[PDB]
RNA sequence: GGUUGCUCGACUGUGAGCGGACCUACCCACUGUGGAAACACCACAGGAACUUCCAACCUUCGGGUGGCGAGGUAGGGCAGAAGAGUGACC
């Protein structure tokens, strides 16, 4: 049979400088062959704990695991921003190995409103036939926001994407990127476009907007 | 110090076909050190495929590539191979190498790993990106970028003035067009005066169609 | 013929609590640690404990020394000896 590593949470806030407990319980008795391993966005994993206890060459002192029986927990006495990352627990005891399913890490600072930006679609684009709009909300916390495009004020539904960047460490704070997409026809039919965001530091849902042709 | 490791044949493959992903080890023999290779299927968690042990060559695997795969090393080449076989659409991932750690310095810990080949698997066919031109606000500080829109498959580069201008980007990540296909946008920030006199060029990239674009960011044109 | 000593000896034995520790070579194993080493390979330490034993050595004859994988094969050690001699004695 396989041992199982059951990890979490499976996502974690919390401010800068608090204690953070992760931890993780093997379906069966896998000794101290127990690793925890940090993993930032777009990089590869490092390792931090090997034996269940063993602070690895460079990890710094706030890192530290514990065994007690079939649970182990990494321990950050106080959170730096950098400590933004994906954590894995990793038993090497048994064959096959087997990694927690990884518990997400936030950073968390005061509340910064989101920057807003509106794009009209480019010229080489609605010469393609395409049309995106693009509303951009830079560099704002927390990452909860509400983002509406009303065309000719009419509120649309299921023609925008957005996605989000991760928290950038230093900044401790997130962008966002919506998109609305049109036909050039269905484009061609309206003259308002407009973004309307509504975020905790806003006291007022902010809109950008632009009309159709204005230089 | 020198310990590296260098993957590589990971890409875009029908289902039902065949890859072998190799690993370079630079900073290190590998005759002494056990290798393994761990998975991630994007935005998913890390996953172990297969290990091959030092002395021995005893092989081991993943219950989910049993028979699929097969690990193994040239010690000549100072290389691991994986040859994986019959693939399907969930071994979508990109495929890390990893350095099992001397036992006196690091346990049975992985204390060097690769930055990961990613295999891709699906049917339909590559194609590049359109890139559009996110021109800033004609009204200190606006936002100019880059539209990197509808290709396929996983990953563009987006880089600024050819990586001179790194301060205020946002490349965000990709998203998965209904249409298949990966759009993403890139925006940065610059203060509003540098517009007039300011070249402002991305630079996009997307190695699996051989495509690069190079699209020069000026204001609105009236 | 008896009694027995003496020497060759077929063969068998090496006996486990109310009671088994002989040696050597190879093989086959088990456990730990170490070898850049999760299995495989190698080296090395070690076979629950309390006992029991001296096939081995030394002895001032008081005692001491050294010694355990109930594995396989085998060459011997030590114990009886079927039998062959062969004496003293009746």
């Amino acid at each position: 049979s396989d041992i199982q590593m059951t990890q979490s949470p499976s996502s974690l806030s919390a401010s800068v400088g608090d204690r953070v407990t992760i931890t993780c319980r093997a379906s069966q008795s896998v000794s101290s062959a127990v690793a925890w391993y940090q993993q930032k966005p777009g990089k590869a994993p490092k390792l931090l704990i090997y034996s269940a206890s063993s602070l690895y060459s460079g990890v710094p002192s706030r890192f530290s695991g514990s065994r007690s029986g079939t649970d182990f927990t990494l321990t950050i006495s106080s959170l730096q921003p950098e400590d933004f990352a994906t954590y894995y627990c990793q038993q090497s005891y048994s064959f096959p190995s087997t990694f927690g399913q990884g518990t997400k890490v936030e950073i968390k600072r005061t509340v910064a409103a989101p920057s807003v930006f509106i794009f009209p679609p480019s010229d080489e684009q609605l010469k393609s036939g395409t049309a995106s709009v693009v509303c951009l909300l830079n560099n704002f916390y927390p990452r909860e926001a509400k983002v509406q495009w009303k065309v000719d004020n009419a509120l649309q539904s299921g023609n925008s994407q957005e996605s989000v960047t991760e928290q950038d460490s230093k900044d401790s704070t997130y962008s966002l990127s919506s998109t609305l997409t049109l036909s050039k026809a269905d484009y061609e039919k309206h003259k308002v476009y407009a973004c309307e965001v509504t975020h905790q530091g806003l006291s007022s849902p902010v809109t950008k907007s632009f009309n159709r042709g204005e230089c | 110090s020198e310990v590296q490791l260098v993957e590589s044949g990971g890409g875009l493959v029908q289902p039902g076909g065949s890859l072998r992903l190799s690993c370079a080890a630079s900073g290190f023999y590998i005759s002494y050190s056990s290798i393994h290779w761990v998975r991630q299927a994007p935005g998913k968690g890390l996953e172990w495929v297969a290990s091959i042990s030092p002395y021995s060559g005893s092989t081991y695997y993943a219950d989910s590539v049993k028979g699929r795969f097969t690990i193994s090393a040239d010690t000549s080449k100072n290389t691991a191979y994986l040859q994986m076989n019959s693939l399907r659409a969930e071994d979508t991932a990109v495929y890390y190498c990893a350095r099992q750690g001397y036992r006196r310095r690091s346990g049975r810990g992985f204390d060097y790993w690769g930055q990961g080949t990613l295999v891709t698997v699906s049917s339909a066919s590559t194609k590049g990106p359109s890139v559009f031109p996110l021109a800033p606000s004609s009204k200190g500080t606006a936002a100019l970028g880059c539209l990197v829109k509808d290709y396929f498959p996983e990953p563009v580069t987006v880089s600024w003035n050819s990586g001179a201008l790194t301060s205020g980007v946002h490349t965000f990540p990709a998203v998965l067009q209904s249409s298949g296909l990966y759009s993403l946008s890139s925006v940065v920030t610059v203060p509003s005066s540098s517009l007039g006199t300011q070249t402002y060029i991305c630079n996009v990239n997307h190695k699996p169609s051989n495509t690069k674009v190079d699209k020069k960011v000026e204001p609105k044109s009236c």
